[PDB]
């Protein structure tokens, strides 16, 4: 609602693109915030397709980041008979960047890795991987569970099973709040899906230079399935971290398979031991349901809410435009199977849903908020992001705002969305926007709510002939009532220089010239005062005194006055405020005499 | 009667109803804004009000053709083809087009084939068809070109195996087979009724291995569409596109697993090569860019997938109105008669809306040839070169962009109709407008037709008065035309 859309910060990137395929803010021990962007088609050791990652301070100008090495070379050691090595080629360091506690995760899921056994190899194959670095530590604890050492034959000779050669793990990386990394492998079991779990501390444990094998305690490594709907289901595609069951003290890892169940697409809700607690599926096929999950409790209620994209829905306008499912936690026995809100845009080829950011108490409301974001959305295909506010009982059906793509056509603005951490910590959340293939990552500032509390104070009714007000020219005896306006301003971080201006309607719904009522001071059936609120916690109320004129004078004594008083925001750069709650009152004065 | 539309100016009386009429006199300021044929009863007899012309006027159209001798013009189909309409604003008009199937029609048909080393045998079938495939398609056809093309997969990484470096020359070195280096889709032989040089042409394919079962076939289907010139689509024909494979198939976004993001455009990369160019460097396409382009260039398209995936192809048929679904052999030995009950199930007819601009329109249900049943509505049964009525009722306010010609075009026949719809909402008279009828008020009111439109305060019959001023001047009486309360009420004086 208050995302500053005509300020923007923005940060460039290398010259081959892809710098904001993934970004997320890194959370310093020492309270600070800076945003890690994953540029995973950067160059390579010569000119090699690569990846690579990028950490940008936090900021208004922007500028050109600096660069955080992970890994990049063409290992190979060798373990008796195998001579084992790693390909950086299209490796795509940057595709899943996650940062906690001073440490940053960021993946390169297409990274080759093949073990030469004598006359035998296991093949170039894209194990992929995942690099841990705490950069004020300078430690680096690079971690891939697909990594091994099973030559092809032994793959070819069984049944193809429990393999790992193309698991591409990292496609998307997340942390749990304890600091467990958790990171998904579309490609696994032979392009299957698989998930791994390992403590960070522990990865930093574990790891040794060179050494291009390891098993690093109990590390957590989904389970290879049989079953038909979960061939090239895809799992791991996106995860994410929050609190689903009944428990607490324990994190749920929340998984989209864009291709669950042949193109059907489904989202999965699992604990450490991936028991699988639900699951729920798509509802049309090729809509690519759960490209991008997010957690977040936008109803306010506490428990977390689930949100699911689907980029490539069809609109039955079949009009391919995504589509983002909205799933508010009940207490029921087998809830939150059923959607509430289903949000959909409006551009043709938009992908409505290719990331979605949780925002948190957005505007200081008392409920978080999300952005969803079509990367080819707007009034020409540039993409938008569609904020949508708590409002509590539910999310905000219609978007608070539209933040519009300065970026050219093809840029996909939009398709890594990042909030729910207030990077100006004022208790209002800002967003980020990266896209792949951008080269540019803005980020939206939220600015100060003002919610304001608007009462009137007009006498109910009153004889029109009541004649004991004075005219003071005219000395004419008239009926009178008081009429007062108080308004408060409520929020958090309220600005001190709030101008409020209240405009007063006596008789709205008569036009002018069929106005009854008339002000004693400026003779004018309404007008405008400074309101201001700025610099106080206390209403102001000025009164005023409309003259009532005589039985004789008009006839519109039959129609019962209106009395309407609304507040708005001052018109004179940005405003750096945003008016909410209630800004119009209208109680109402009625006629009483006799009939 | 009061009416509704009795209860501002020229424009107004145009657009409040579609039956009330404003009579545009200046020498007389009744209802005025009122039902013409009550404007008659008031004396508006002359009916100086240019009314909107509200019907549908041709401009181009030919009888439809039975056979089709061959032709551009002889084989017409759609009748009209060229109309004019100028309906007033917030007005509902139905019109009636005729199209046919002109029986005898040239086809083009190419041959999209999955070449993956699973249906490498099905090849073999392929090898001896240009001879049937002509003697089935001759009883149903005057120029009956064909082609072939072949897709595998998107040769990348983790779908195309990269090591050993015989890999990349022999993709079935393990199996101790020699097969192609892997392709995208490649074309192979264009459109022609040379079935000798089908046959030729067929023959001369090795197939390749991919990792995964689901294939690139959309991405060949993609090109295959755009590169009309390259392979050939004749500017007037009717227009098939043969689909065969085993397996699933990548959608988009799927190239984010071989790394590749840039979605899927719409042009056409097929160069001397006669390959894929940019196979590599693109997303495989959505259901709906393949929806869109496989309507816009009329291409229809035949799914020959084996029954381990119909299912899954069939319900793209769903999201892709146009096309259909075969149940192909394990040796793809019946493609054949696919082809054939493909091309005797989808151009035995589809009415589709196109660049429609404030408009809507709906088919009552006429159908037929030039009758109509709605019990026989989705009856089918039609054999060849069908008549059918289509009775379309355009509905619309007052779009500003008066000049506007949308087009309809049926699924798969090029011949369409031009609508030229031209809403009238203004008046001769409005443009004229009187500015400064002399006698409203001394020579300065705009009299619009009727009314003076002028004046904050002065703004009566001549621009005199107004409901205000309200009070107990000597004219309808000695009060304030002029009596008691703001300007006259009859009777009450
Ligand atoms: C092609 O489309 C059809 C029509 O949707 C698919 O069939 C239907 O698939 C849905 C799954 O999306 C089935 O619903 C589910 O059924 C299971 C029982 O098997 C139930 O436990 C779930 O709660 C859910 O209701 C539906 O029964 C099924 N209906 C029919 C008539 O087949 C079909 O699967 C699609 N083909 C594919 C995906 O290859
Ligand atoms: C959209 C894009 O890639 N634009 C590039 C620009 O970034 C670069 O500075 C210039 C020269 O290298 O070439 C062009
Ligand atoms: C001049 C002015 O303030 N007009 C107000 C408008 O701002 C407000 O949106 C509306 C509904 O309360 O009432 C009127
Ligand atoms: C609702 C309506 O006006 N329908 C008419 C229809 O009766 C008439 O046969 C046709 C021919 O002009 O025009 C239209
Ligand atoms: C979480 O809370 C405390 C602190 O870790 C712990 O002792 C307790 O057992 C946990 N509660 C659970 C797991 O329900
Ligand atoms: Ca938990
Ligand atoms: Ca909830
Ligand atoms: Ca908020
Ligand atoms: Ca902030
Ligand atoms: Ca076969
Ligand atoms: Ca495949
Ligand atoms: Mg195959």
């Amino acid at each position: 609602l208050n995302l500053d859309p005509v300020q923007l910060t923005f940060y460039a990137g290398p010259n081959g693109s892809q710098f904001g395929f993934s970004l997320d803010f890194h959370k310093d021990s020492h309270g600070r915030v800076a945003i890690v962007v994953g540029a995973p088609r950067t160059l390579g050791p010569s000119q090699e397709e690569t990846g690579g990652v990028f950490l940008c301070p936090w900021r208004a100008e922007g500028g050109q980041c600096p660069s955080l090495l992970f890994d990049l070379r063409d290992e190979t050691r060798n373990v008796g008979s195998q001579t084992l090595q790693t390909f950086k080629a299209r490796q795509g360091l940057g595709a899943s960047v996650v940062s906690w506690s001073d440490v940053i995760v960021a993946c390169a899921p297409w990274q080759h890795w093949n073990v030469l056994e004598k006359t035998e190899e296991a093949e170039k194959t894209p194990v992929g991987s995942c690099f841990l670095a705490q950069p004020e530590s300078g430690r680096r604890a690079e971690y891939s569970p697909c990594r091994g050492n099973t030559l092809s034959r032994i793959y070819v000779e069984n049944d193809f099973s429990w393999d790992k050669r193309y698991c591409e793990a990292g496609f998307s990386s997340v942390v749990t709040q304890a600091g467990e990394l958790v990171l998904g492998a579309p490609g696994g079991y032979y392009f299957l899906g698989l998930l791994a779990q390992a403590p960070v501390a522990d990865i930093f444990s574990s790891y040794r230079p060179g050494i291009l094998l390891w098993h690093v305690s109990s590390q957590s490594l989904s389970f290879d399935s049989s079953n038909p709907e979960y061939f090239d289901g895809y799992w791991g595609y996106s995860v994410a971290v929050g609190e689903f069951d009944g428990d607490l003290n324990t994190t749920e890892y929340v998984v989209g398979a864009p291709t669950w169940s042949w193109t059907l697409g489904a989202v999965e809700i699992l604990d450490s031991y991936y028991q699988r607690l639900h699951r729920l599926r798509g509802e049309q096929m090729a809509s690519y349901f759960g490209h991008s999950v997010a957690v977040t409790d936008v109803n306010g209620d506490g428990r977390h809410d689930l949100l699911v994209g689907a980029p490539l829905y069809m609109e039955s306008r079949l009009a391919e435009v995504g589509r983002v499912y909205l799933f508010l936690q009940p207490r029921g026995p087998h809830a939150l199977g059923a959607p509430s809100l289903l949000l959909t845009g409006t551009q043709l080829y938009g992908r409505f849903g290719s990331a979605i950011a949780p925002l948190g108490d957005l505007d200081r409301d008392g409920y978080n908020d999300i952005a969803v974001a079509a990367p080819y959305g707007g009034p020409s295909g540039r993409g938008q992001v569609l904020v949508f506010l708590g409002q509590s009982e539910g999310l905000r059906s219609r978007p608070s705002q539209v933040l519009d793509s300065p970026f050219p056509t093809g840029s996909a603005f939009g398709f890594s969305l990042r909030g729910a951490v207030d990077i100006d910590d004022n208790g209002y959340p800002d967003l980020i926007v990266g896209a792949y293939g951008a080269n540019q990552v803005a980020v939206y500032r939220a600015q100060p709510v003002v919610k304001a509390s608007v009462q009137l104070l007009v006498q109910d009714s009153l004889n029109p002939a009541v004649k004991s007000c004075v005219l003071p020219q005219t000395k004419t005896p008239v009926s009178c009532f008081n009429i007062q306006m108080c308004v408060g301003a409520t929020g958090h971080n309220i600005p001190q220089k709030l101008s409020l201006n209240a405009e007063l309607q006596l008789d709205r719904q008569k036009p002018r010239q069929g106005r009854r009522v008339l002000l004693l001071g400026s003779q004018q059936a309404g007008t405008t005062l400074n309101l201001d609120l700025g610099g106080k916690h206390s209403p102001i109320c000025h009164t005023t005194m409309a003259f009532l004129r005589d039985e004789a004078d008009f006839r519109d004594k039959l129609s019962p006055i209106v009395l309407s008083l609304n507040v708005s925001l001052p018109p004179t750069m940005a405003p750096a405020v945003v008016l909410h709650g209630d800004t119009h009152v209208q109680e109402q004065t009625r006629i009483v005499l006799d009939c | 009667g009061p009416n509704i539309c009795t209860t501002s100016s020229c424009q107004q009386c145009l657009a409040v109803s579609p039956m009330c009429a404003w009579c545009s006199d200046e020498a007389l300021p009744s209802p005025r804004c009122d039902l013409k044929e009550n404007l008659l009863k008031d004396n508006c007899a002359p009916e100086s009000i240019e009314f909107p012309v509200s019907e549908a006027r041709v401009l181009e159209d030919r009888p439809l053709s039975d056979k089709g001798s061959g032709d551009s013009s002889q084989v017409t189909q759609v009748s009209p083809q060229r109309i004019a309409l100028r309906l007033r604003p917030d007005d509902s008009k139905n019109f009636s087009i005729q199209v046919r199937q002109v029986e005898d029609y040239p086809v083009d048909i190419y041959y999209l084939m999955d070449l993956s080393y699973s249906m490498k045998d099905d090849l073999w079938s392929i090898q001896n068809l240009g001879t049937k495939l002509a003697t089935q398609m001759r009883k149903l056809t005057s120029n009956l070109r064909i082609g072939f093309g072949a897709f595998v997969d998107k040769p990348v990484s983790p779908y195309m195996y990269i090591s050993p470096p015989e890999a990349l020359e022999n993709p079935c070195y393990d199996m101790k087979t020699t097969c192609l280096p892997m392709f995208g889709y490649k074309h192979v032989l264009t459109l022609t009724d040379q079935v000798t040089r089908f046959n030729e042409e067929v023959k001369k394919q090795s197939v390749s291995r991919n990792r995964d079962a689901p294939e690139g076939g959309f991405d060949a289907i993609m090109q295959a569409t755009v590169c009309d010139e390259k392979i050939g689509w004749r500017n007037d024909a009717s227009h098939l596109l043969v689909f065969t494979t085993d397996a699933k198939t990548h959608i988009a976004l799927d190239g984010r697993l071989a790394g590749i993001v840039q979605p899927n455009d719409g042009q056409c990369h097929v160069g001397s090569d006669n390959h894929y160019s940019a196979s590599t460097t693109m997303d495989y396409p959505s259901l709906g860019l393949m929806t869109e382009k496989l309507s816009q260039k009329n291409i229809n398209l035949i799914f020959a997938v084996t029954e381990n995936v119909v299912n899954l192809y069939q319900n793209y048929s769903e999201l892709i109105p146009g096309t259909t679904v075969g149940v192909l052999s394990m040796d793809s030995s019946n493609v054949l008669q696919l082809i054939v009950d493909a091309y005797g199930k989808i151009r035995s007819v589809e009415l589709e809306v196109r660049d429609l601009p404030e408009l809507s329109l709906s088919f009552n249900a006429t159908c037929l040839n030039n009758e109509v049943i709605p019990g026989l509505k989705s009856c089918m049964g039609l054999k060849i070169g069908d008549t059918v009525s289509f009775s379309i009722e355009a509905k619309v306010g007052c779009p500003q962009e008066k000049e506007k010609s949308f087009t309809i075009k049926p699924v798969g026949f090029k011949d369409s109709l031009i609508v030229q719809v031209t809403f009238d909402c203004d008046c001769a008279c409005q443009a004229q407008a009187e500015p400064n009828s002399h006698r409203c008020n001394n020579g300065n009111g705009t009299f619009e037709c009727g009314v003076c439109r002028c004046g904050p305060g002065w703004l009566g019959s001549q621009c005199e008065c107004s409901e205000e001023d309200y009070r107990p001047q000597d004219e309808c009486s000695p009060r304030e035309v002029c009596s008691q309360r703001g300007e006259c009420l009859c009777g009450q004086c």
